[PDB]
């Protein structure tokens, strides 16, 4: 998966923020920017054959 | 001020340290061939000055002029400088020292005649009205017995035309790599040697055509060649003072770089917090 | 055989032993063999022939210099560029009119010559002392 | 002035180029030595009194 | 758009060819400040004298601009452009004054202007 | 109040000339911290010392401030101090070292304090 | 790849710092030149086309 601007999602909850009156922090960005790109990219992760085949119910065993 | 300005000086402060660096490498690669190029000069002066021995202090002596006092009416001065800047104190150190002397000398009563290598002294020998009556400039490295002739013919010609009564060579001498100390020296009329009469009666020469029309040209080739070895030591020692002098300024920069940087980040909260108060207390 | 050097102001040019030499000596051509009785003569531009032992004949120019024979030595102090009274007094009068009329060139270095203006240009208006408090 | 005045951006704007080197300016060419030293004297020249104003020609007469 | 697949091999190299020039004019205006200009290569005075014909070749007299200076306007083609450039670049009027070149529109009325200067 | 027409051409042209050296010697520090102070033309080490000289001779001791330093006021008045600045700047006193003007009252107490190192 | 790439990383760095000394200096000894321009043709091997990607026999063969 290939984000194509971070940069540009964060300015865009910057807006959608304010809009909201939130209180900002550092450069005006919303309180909590980095857990904005922190919950996203803690998703890219390889899970190993347990996870998958508990998901899975069993469908699929030997695969990460 | 304000973060950005501080951040820009603090990038050319950076590239300026880069810059002292590479300087610093370059003479201390120049320094070494120059110091080579110092020691392939000693054999021809080494064996001339011995055949001089022979001629003058041997088992035979002769009456030529260069080689023995009168009275001093005024004295001759070959100046050796840098050609090229960003050396430290090499050039005024040398300068003050000489101007020191020739004040004895004027003091005495005595004129002085200046002959200038390289373009530094040139200028400031001007810019002081010093009596500067000939001149070589531009060689840079490539130091050439061939240039050196016209000066100290000049200065050899006036000599013997009893124009000029001693004859100095000032320079400063490469002692050894963190050493430099400037030295002026006599080589007319010529210094009593370190050599023993008492050797010269195993052998003599066949002189052709004879003696006295050798041992003029024996000297005037000595003088010339001692000229020369002075340039050449000279310019091994302004290799060796850029060198460290360029060691000072590029620690002077880093040492500048960690000031800079906390007046930075000083700046840089200051903007964070103005802003963020700016926001905060213009709500509601 | 016996040990020659050939040796100028600035570099040497020859060093070995050799058979005989054969020098156009300023009194008339002359040929060195080994033993020859001390002798000391100027010597005239041109070449001179060594044979390097084996036989090996060479040629060698010369501008000039002076002939040192010795009882095992031989040395020949050439000079770098032809030598008289014509010539550098022509040397000398330019010598002076560069000093009466002040004529300086430029040396060549052009490494340094771009590094100096590197660093010119990047400690120019800097005004650091002004920002740091730095008292001086 | 637009005729005369035009040698005068001309003059300040090489000035400005060069002016970098004025702290090593013993080393430099005579080349550009004479237009590093001819900045300063028409930077010298637009120097003036307080409550001494010029007539038009005065002013062209001293930069022409 | 600057890339070959779109302008043609001719348009881009004369392109990058003026920006190589024009950047190392820049790295010789240091030395030529220092050493003086005869201290140059017989090439590199060379770049130096194309580098500052280019240099005066990119003005151009506006036909708005007339009421600033008087000077009727003109207007360049792209193929006069590129041939003009590319002459320069190729020593083909190495004869010529530099002010030859200066606001002189098209390359055709540089050699008009010159025998004039 | 410094205009030619209140304060009279002399005073105000030694004040105008004490701040023309001070800013020209602001001007070289940065010069002199990165490469030291011998890189600097031979007139700029002039420069450098009468602005060192006229940094120290602004110095004086006043009579509140016995208490912190023991030595004794000193009351200088206007007609002798622009005469001492002058002077400084003319070069007329370039043979004493710095420290002969540091706390002192008029310019005859420096060219005093000079004989006692 | 990892055999036969390992060192490349560290030789680029210290290239691309070695070419920025080289601009002041002429004259440079031998043993640097010989890393001047090997740095140079490997520089040049890695430039690419936009759109003309490498199968990795493709790259192990020019890196080797």
């Amino acid at each position: 998966i290939i984000y194509d601007d971070l940069s540009k999602q964060a300015v865009a909850y910057r807006q959608i923020s304010l809009l909201l009156r939130r209180p900002p922090g550092r450069e005006a960005f919303p309180g909590d920017v980095f857990y904005l790109h922190s919950r996203l990219l803690e998703r890219a992760a390889r899970v190993n054959a347990e996870y998958v085949e508990a998901f899975t119910k069993g469908e699929v065993k030997g695969k990460t | 001020a304000g973060a950005k300005d501080i951040r820009s000086k603090i990038a050319s402060v950076q590239n300026t340290q880069k810059i002292t660096k590479a300087m610093e490498m370059v003479a201390a690669s120049k320094m070494r061939k120059s110091q080579d190029r110092m020691a392939a000069s000693r054999p021809y002066a080494e064996t001339m000055r011995k055949v001089i021995g022979h001629l003058a202090h041997g088992n035979l002596e002769y009456k030529h002029p260069y080689l023995e006092d009168r009275d001093v009416k005024r004295v001759g001065y070959l100046v050796v400088s840098t050609d090229r800047g960003l050396a430290g104190g090499l050039n005024i150190n040398l300068f003050k020292k000489l101007l020191a002397e020739m004040k004895t000398w004027t003091d005495k009563g005595v004129q002085a005649d200046l002959a200038m290598i390289g373009s530094k002294g040139v200028s400031f020998f001007n810019s002081v009205g010093g009596n500067v009556v000939a001149q070589v400039t531009g060689m840079g490295d490539n130091p050439s017995l061939s240039e050196l002739i016209g000066p100290v013919k000049v200065m050899l010609q006036a000599y013997d035309e009893g124009r000029l009564d001693k004859l100095y060579i000032v320079s400063n001498k490469f002692i050894n790599t963190m050493s430099q100390v400037p030295t002026i020296s006599q080589l007319l009329p010529l210094p009593a040697s370190d050599d023993d009469d008492l050797k010269h009666k195993s052998w003599d020469y066949l002189y052709e055509p004879d003696p006295k029309a050798l041992l003029d040209t024996l000297l005037r080739r000595y003088v010339e060649s001692q000229v020369y070895q002075g340039v050449v030591e000279n310019l091994a020692s302004e290799q060796a003072a850029r060198m460290v002098a360029m060691k000072a300024a590029t620690d002077n920069g880093g040492s500048l770089i960690k000031e800079l940087q906390l007046v930075y980040n000083k700046a840089r909260q200051a903007s964070i917090t103005q802003e963020l108060t700016e926001i905060v207390s213009g709500a509601a | 055989t016996y040990h020659l050097d050939v040796v100028s102001a600035e570099q040497q040019m020859f060093s070995g032993l050799v058979e005989k030499i054969q020098v156009t000596g300023s009194e008339g051509e002359l040929g060195i063999y080994p033993g020859h009785a001390p002798l000391l003569t100027a010597i005239k531009p041109g070449m001179i022939r060594i044979v390097k032992q084996h036989g090996h004949e060479e040629f060698i120019y010369l501008s000039g210099g002076i002939l040192e024979v010795q009882p095992g030595n031989v040395t020949v102090l050439a000079d770098t560029a032809i030598r008289g009274q014509d010539l550098d007094e022509a040397r000398a009068m330019e010598a002076k009119r560069k000093a009466e009329e002040h004529i300086s060139s430029s040396h060549g270095d052009v490494d340094y010559a771009q590094a100096s203006a590197e660093l010119a240009k990047a400690i120019a208006q800097l005004r650091v002392i002004e920002l740091t408090k730095k008292a001086m | 002035m637009k005729k005369l005045s035009g040698g005068i951006r001309t003059a300040l704007a090489q000035y400005r180029e060069l002016a970098a080197f004025s702290q090593f300016a013993s080393d430099l060419d005579d080349a550009t030595r004479k237009q590093l030293d001819h900045g300063q004297k028409v930077t010298e020249l637009l120097k003036q009194k307080q409550y001494a104003p010029m007539s038009v020609a005065q002013q062209s007469l001293v930069l022409f | 758009q600057l890339d070959p697949l779109v302008v043609g091999q001719e348009h881009y190299d004369t392109a990058r060819g003026v920006q190589s020039i024009l950047q190392r004019y820049q790295e010789l205006k240091d030395i030529i400040a220092i050493l003086g200009m005869d201290e140059l290569s017989e090439e590199d005075k060379l770049v130096v004298a194309r580098a500052r014909k280019i240099q005066r070749f990119l003005s151009q007299p506006f036909f708005v601009a007339e009421v600033f200076t008087g000077s009727p306007g003109k207007y360049v083609s792209l193929k006069d452009t590129i041939r003009g450039f590319k002459g320069i670049m190729e020593g083909e009027y190495d004869h010529l004054p530099e002010q030859a070149f200066y606001m002189v529109g098209s390359i055709e009325e540089a050699v008009e202007k010159a025998k004039k200067l």
